[PDB]
RNA sequence: UAAAUAGUACCUGAAAUCGUUAAGAUGGAACGGAUUAAGAGAGAAAACAAGUAAAGAGGGGAAUAUUCUCUUCUUUAUUAAAAGAAACAUCAGUGAUUAAUUUAAUUUCAAUAAAGCAAUCCCCUGAAAUUGUUUUCACUUUCUCCCCGCACUAAUGUGGGGAAAACUGGCUUUAUUUCUUCAAUUAUUUUUUUUGCUGAGGAAUUUUAAAAUUAUUUGAAUUUUUCUUCUUAUAAUUUAAGUUGUUUCUAUACAGUACUUUCUUAACCCACUCGUCUUGAAAC
RNA sequence: UUGGAUAAGGUGCCUAAAUAUUCGCUCAUGAGAUCCCAUAAAAGGUGUUGGUUCAUAUGAACUAGCCCUGAAAAUGGAUGGCGCUAAAGCGGAUUACCGAUACCAAGCCAUAAAAAGAAGAAAAAAUUUUUUUUUAGAAUCUUUUUAUGAGUAGAAAAUCGUGGGGU
RNA sequence: UUUUUGUUUGCUAAUGUAAAAGAGAAAUUAUAUAUGUACCGGUACAUAAAUAAUCCUAUCAC
């Protein structure tokens, strides 16, 4: 609820939607970096090995990237921690391009900033 | 398949209802067909219409289903009548316009262009109230009546839209618009 | 532009000349950083002189290496030559500008014995 | 030797590691930790008896027939000298436009294929690479004009490998020539130089 | 540890396998699926068709119903308009 | 634009579009001889065009009109001016491009005998609906004090006869060639002939 | 016929450009009969040579050449971007370039 | 006189400014930045050749004056190799391209050639008698036929009125899918055609371990599979564990016209007088 | 810095990208043309384009699109210019493209923090032994990692240089 | 005009190309039609109608 409210406050400055499993996987593999260090001193490291992530998230019983992916897809018991561990996804711009960042997605004219609830995935694919 | 030609308006059946409350356990559901560019847009349109008509806002209702209606006979010409509500810079109006087309979606695409072109009415300001196929005995608009004529024939007075390959800017001979 | 030769990358062959050094003789080309409101160089308008910056710096590993791949060492005296008997590939001698012709010759001779390169052997030749 | 990862099946040729590199805090070490390089793999077009244009060399545009795929990767080619003027030549796949035409799809010539194959086999990779001594000799002439050229030519002739190559070429010519001559149009084609002209747009040409 | 490249997990097969141990099995399965020839698929189409009839009918009923509802609504609107005019 | 020198028959073309087409080509690097510039067309009515040109004429330099907008009013010169408008003519490259353009009224001493190309993107036939008012540039020029229009027309007429004469000869030659081909298709070989037939000739 | 073509003729236009920013790392080449993206794509790997003449001799000759790779097509109309070993000078901007058939 | 461009205005002798010569530019500024190019100068200390041999000119050091050995310059010739840049090739990274593809989902379809069903009929779609449902008549083709207008039409036909039928279309079937279809969109997968740029680093034990792969060996599994998976053991390999090779060229060169570099001109694009108080200065 | 892919905006030429596709509207005897923005109104129009409501294929009334009038200032003149009318205008839709110092990948510099640190042969070339390079351990230092980098007034640190002093 | 070699004291030998690689191409005219041919602008008959998506011209050495 809180999260939704927050989103609504920032609605015009972001797009979002419901990622879809494959997309999530892609994000994790091609674009997934991870915070590796003593708290508040992090270092953005790309995953590649599972030992990277099996350290910090060993306690919570998610070793390896697949577990993480699963957690992400279906907000599991250990979702939040996993999310925190993931360094924010530095994406490209979309290879075909946005319609117009000014206007909303649900505007009948071309735009972008809404809750494009499925179609986010396409955008992600474009800008992976 | 041709992607230069398409207009990506689809028709969506949306059904939704107000979230049940202790005081009103079994609320009414509402449906509509909505012409929208994608499913999310359709949903948003539905929500807007709910807000306009009933007391119902996205946050206190739930979408039960969103279906997407594909035309059953997408290669049969049909005569579509549409009834719009639109807003001009000066005020608000109803109008009924008719479009001969191959699908509801196509008609709506046509309609949006026409309203934009003829009235400067942008998509935001329009609300399609109903489209229905008019059997040709009840067609009132002369530009549609003509098409419905018996053994229809006409020449091809359009100019060639040559492919960009064979569009070359220097020509040997002065091309001809006559053709035949 | 960038001036690759091998592993030596130089990011900026052009010297940073003082702003307007071209316009007034009194303003020498030696870089001086324009303070002053409205400077345009300070403000970094397209088409004006560039400002030297730490981004331009050469990679820590190749920094003071000359095209030779050898650090220059200036030498006044035979005794000084001796530190580079154990470094005859990494360092190359330059003989100080003030060294006399006889002494220069001697130094050159020593360098040859050591196998150490002399970058100005030709002085007074 | 080959590796078969994700269905490719790549084929590995054993390479040598020539370049030494300076080690971090003590002494030098060979760069290539890798011992087996993946093989070239030529495009699905380069066959054993196709006619091909030579784009780049002194024999620029001459259409020559392909001879042997040469292990190293770059292949051998002949405009059976006495027909075309192109000798036994080594060339990269890239400096060739192989045509759709094939010598061993004509009804007359196709029956001489085994012999041709054998001849091709007889050729090696090392028979092209000129030895150092010869090169040195050639260089030595540079301390009048035409005389020098003549001397160079003589030197070239002298090389045993070169001689062998020449012999092979001659043999090939003997095998092939008469049939080619008999198919007159084909012979003419072989002789002639491929040219681009106005009308031959290049991107539309399926040749 | 010295940072080297960062290997493209999605493609770089070895890296992928390291990441996700199960992956190999999945990929094998996929390959197997790909393998099977078109005749079987064609045959299955008939079966699908056979199995689909009831579902198809249901779909028709649903969409027909929707259409009917729409028509009714339109009629009602027309009636209302008429009343207003009167 | 890979030819040495394109001759453009400016008749039936729409001034501005034609000019635009020319300009880009010029920039790219291509001599262009715009020929028969009396017959270029403008998309307004005649009167409207005249008015526009009148207005243009009116803008001289107050102080000293020797300098200031030169009102070149030969149709060719008008065309040239238009072309210039669409070039970066205050640079060196632009200047060069401008120089590369030659314009003529009617057709003279080489450009009778050169092939004359046409820019169909800028043809009045293809670019204005036939219920729209257009105007012949030559007439407009005449209205605004060019004078040498009738003379030009006469010259054109004279040239046309010559062209016609030439064309007859050309036609005859073509016919002869055809006849020869017909005769000499039989005298070749069979297979070769067949091949030729297969590819059109 | 003395000498053989074996390249597509081309015109080295400006550099890759904004309206008023230069980008001399890439040049734009027009290739003779290529009018579309698709057709341009055929040439994408091919090697391009800008050959030019000078007054003074150099390796004993008056002609020298700068080589390039043709990197990518350049939007809709068959122009291609070409990246050269050393940047081409703007003295070249109307000039002929030879786009070889190699690779 | 050592020296007079140390000649008593005399040490050095900067800049502004001016002269000579040369080179260059030159359409109402000039200069500048970024980027090459073209010139014109300089230059070899990376921008090839260590050593070995023959005999000259030197110098040293030791061993116990004269044996040994170490060298630097010349020279004749005598073999390297490395080095950089090209090109191709291979990987890896990161893109661009044009083909596709598996299993699902979502009222898709479309032919095939035999049967049939109804005729303003049917899939549908209208207009009339809170959803479903009943009935009403309205809707299709035509190169068919009839009557009037008698070539009247834009039409190689036609306006009106009326029939006919089921070639047309729709439905119902039974089979058929490479005669043609098997879309599109999503979900889930797999691969491919050309291809552009990049190659950081150099691991005295995380350039290992494992992953992966190949060739063997033991035991299972239901995805029955020349890429089926895991695992018992063993060797190698690279897809691991950031670019390696091959061949030319520079070149058998000592500076050349090549190479590096300075200046000088052009050219494309850009660029307003700095300092200053000022909300604000290119400022009239 | 190299490459990519975008943003705002554009894509007739100037000007890199569409004389793209697709549906309308508009002819102007001073058209129009894109936030801030560089002006226009009331009122009209048997101009044309749609409608709406009414009556008997015509007559009314309205209605809002574009266009026209209303619309006059002084140097000559400004959709930025040329020009554009089957638009290069106005309103849409569809693609594709071009397009920043922002984004992404990789490199290098610095800053910041983080890991972490008081003993050893590696290779090539020559012909089993010689030659060739290295054979590190400077804590404000070395190695590696990651992120970040605008800046006047101002603050700080590290550097650079001049005249003289002791060493 | 032709041939050869060259342009690798301020000078007294002297070079530059905004564009060579086949840089090939002469009806005219309308655009809701043209053009020829033959008669007297008219009539009859041919001809073009994705017109450079074409045609011409290259390689056969001495
Ligand atoms: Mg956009
Ligand atoms: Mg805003
Ligand atoms: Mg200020
Ligand atoms: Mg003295
Ligand atoms: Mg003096
Ligand atoms: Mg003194
Ligand atoms: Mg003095
Ligand atoms: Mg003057
Ligand atoms: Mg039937
Ligand atoms: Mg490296
Ligand atoms: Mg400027
Ligand atoms: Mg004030
Ligand atoms: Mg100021
Ligand atoms: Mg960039
Ligand atoms: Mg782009
Ligand atoms: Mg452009
Ligand atoms: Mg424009
Ligand atoms: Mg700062």
């Amino acid at each position: 609820k809180a999260t939704k409210e927050m989103l609504k406050i920032v609605e015009p400055y972001v797009t979002y939607g419901y990622p879809t499993l494959s997309t999530v996987r892609k994000l994790l593999y091609k674009r997934g970096y991870v915070r590796v260090g003593k708290v508040r001193r992090y270092a953005r490291k790309k995953i590649q090995d599972n030992a990277d992530i099996s350290k910090h998230l060993g306690k919570y019983n998610v070793h390896g990237i697949e577990d993480m992916v699963y957690q992400l897809y279906t907000c599991g018991p250990v979702f939040k921690k996993v999310n925190n561990f993931l360094w924010a996804f530095k994406l490209k711009p979309p290879r075909k391009g946005f319609k117009a960042k000014r206007h909303a997605f649900n505007e009948p004219r071309p735009g972008d900033w809404g809750n494009r609830e499925a179609h986010i995935n396409e955008l992600i694919n474009r800008m992976i | 398949i041709d992607n230069s030609l398409n207009t990506n308006i689809h028709q969506y059946h949306i059904v939704g209802r107000a979230i049940p409350t202790a005081k009103d356990k079994n609320p009414n559901v509402y449906r509509m067909c909505i012409f929208a560019k994608n499913d999310t847009n359709a949903k948003s349109r539905f929500w807007y219409f709910m807000k306009k008509i009933n007391k119902l806002k996205k946050s206190n209702g739930e979408l039960l289903a969103c279906e997407q209606i594909k035309e059953r006979f997408p290669l049969r010409v049909k005569n579509y009548g549409v009834l719009l509500r639109y807003d001009s810079r000066t005020g608000t109006h109803n109008m009924y316009k008719e479009f001969r087309d191959t699908t509801k979606e196509g008609a709506i695409a046509q309609l949006y262009s026409e309203m934009a072109g003829r009235h400067r009415a942008r998509a935001s300001s329009i609300n399609i109230i109903r489209i229905s196929e008019i059997s040709s005995s009840l067609v009132r608009r002369p530009h549609i009546k003509q098409l419905l004529k018996r053994r229809l024939r006409f020449p091809a007075l359009h100019l060639p839209t040559l492919q960009k390959e064979y569009r070359k800017k220097f020509a040997s001979k002065r091309p001809s618009t006559y053709r035949m | 532009a960038v001036k690759k030769v091998g592993k030596i990358i130089k990011k900026r062959t052009k010297k940073f000349t003082r702003f307007q050094s071209n316009r007034f003789m009194r303003v020498k080309p030696a870089w001086r950083k324009p303070r002053g409101i409205d400077c345009r160089v300070r403000r970094r308008y397209k088409g004006t002189n560039l400002m030297p910056s730490i981004g331009y710096g050469s990679n820590k590993k190749t920094k003071f290496l000359l095209p030779n791949n050898k650090y220059k060492y200036v030498v006044k005296n035979v005794k000084e030559m001796e530190p580079l008997i154990m470094n005859h590939t990494k360092y190359c001698v330059q003989i100080a500008h003030n060294v006399s012709s006889k002494k220069r010759k001697q130094i050159i001779e020593r360098a040859k014995q050591m196998n150490v390169s002399v970058i100005n052997a030709k002085a007074r030749l | 030797k080959h590796y078969n990862v994700k269905g490719k099946k790549k084929v590995l040729v054993p390479v040598n590691a020539k370049k030494t590199i300076n080690k971090k805090y003590f002494g030098r070490k060979v760069a290539s930790k890798k011992k087996y390089v993946v093989q070239r793999k030529l495009r699905k077009s380069i066959e054993v008896g196709k006619v091909a244009i030579i784009l780049t060399g002194k024999h620029m545009g001459k259409r020559c027939i392909i001879t042997k795929i040469l292990n190293s990767g770059l292949l051998a080619v002949v405009g059976p000298y006495e027909i075309n003027g192109v000798p036994l030549k080594r060339v990269d796949s890239r400096y060739l436009v192989v045509t759709s035409t094939n010598i061993f799809n004509f009804e007359n010539i196709a029956k001489l294929k085994d012999d041709f194959l054998n001849y091709a086999q007889d050729i090696d990779d090392d028979s092209f690479i000129k030895t150092l001594e010869i090169k040195k000799k050639q260089k030595k002439l540079l301390k009048f004009m035409n005389n020098v050229i003549d001397k160079i030519k003589e030197i070239r002739k002298e090389d045993p490998k070169v001689q062998k190559l020449e012999g092979i070429q001659k043999d090939i010519g003997s095998l092939l020539k008469p049939e080619i001559l008999k198919n007159k149009v084909f012979a003419h084609y072989l002789k002639s130089k491929f040219t681009l002209r106005n009308d031959m747009v290049l991107h539309k040409m399926k040749f | 540890k010295k940072r080297l490249q960062n290997k493209n997990s999605l493609t770089n097969f070895a890296v992928r396998c390291r990441l996700n141990p199960a992956y190999k099995l999945l990929r094998s399965l996929a390959v197997l699926r790909m393998r099977k020839s078109i005749l079987e698929k064609s045959k299955n189409k008939k079966e699908k068709r056979v199995q689909k009839q009831i579902q198809k009918k249901e779909l028709q009923k649903i969409n027909h119903d929707y259409y009917k509802g729409v028509a009714k609504a339109v009629k009602k609107k027309k009636k209302r308009e008429e009343k207003k005019a009167k | 634009m890979y030819k040495k020198e394109y001759v453009i028959d400016c008749k039936g073309h729409l001034l501005g579009r034609l000019a635009s087409l020319i300009a880009k080509e010029l920039l790219n690097g291509q001599r262009i001889v715009a020929v028969r510039c009396e017959d270029i067309n403008i998309s307004g009515s005649l009167y409207r065009n005249k008015l526009k040109y009148q207005e243009f004429l009116r803008l001289r330099t107050n102080t000293n009109p020797k300098k200031g907008p030169l009102h070149l009013r030969e149709p060719s010169k008008i065309l040239w001016r238009c072309v210039r408008g669409m070039l970066p003519h205050k640079t060196y490259k632009g200047q060069l491009a401008l120089k590369k353009l030659k314009v003529c009224v009617g057709m003279p001493y080489p450009y009778d005998k050169k092939k004359k190309y046409v820019l169909p993107s800028a043809l009045r036939a293809f670019r204005l609906k036939k219920h729209r008012r257009y105007c012949r540039l030559g007439t407009l020029s005449s209205r605004v004090g060019w004078n040498y229009d009738t003379l030009v027309k006469k010259n054109e007429v004279l040239r046309k006869q010559v062209s016609k004469a030439y064309y007859k000869k050309k036609v005859n030659n073509l016919n002869e060639k055809k006849e020869i081909k017909t005769e000499a298709l039989n005298l070749i070989n069979p297979e070769q002939r067949q091949v030729l037939e297969n590819f059109g000739y | 016929l003395q000498a053989v073509r074996l390249y597509e003729k081309g015109v080295i236009l400006g550099y890759k450009r904004s309206q008023r920013n230069q980008d001399p790392n890439f040049t734009l080449i027009s290739i003779k009969n290529v009018n579309t993206k698709k057709h341009a794509q055929f040439y994408v790997g091919k090697r391009v040579a800008y050959v030019y003449r000078t007054t003074k001799h150099h390796d004993g000759v008056k002609i020298k050449c700068i080589w390039g790779k043709v990197c990518r097509t350049h939007g809709n109309s068959g122009v291609i971007r070409a990246k050269f070993k050393t940047h081409i000078p703007p003295k070249a901007f109307g000039d002929r370039v030879r786009i070889l058939m190699y690779p």
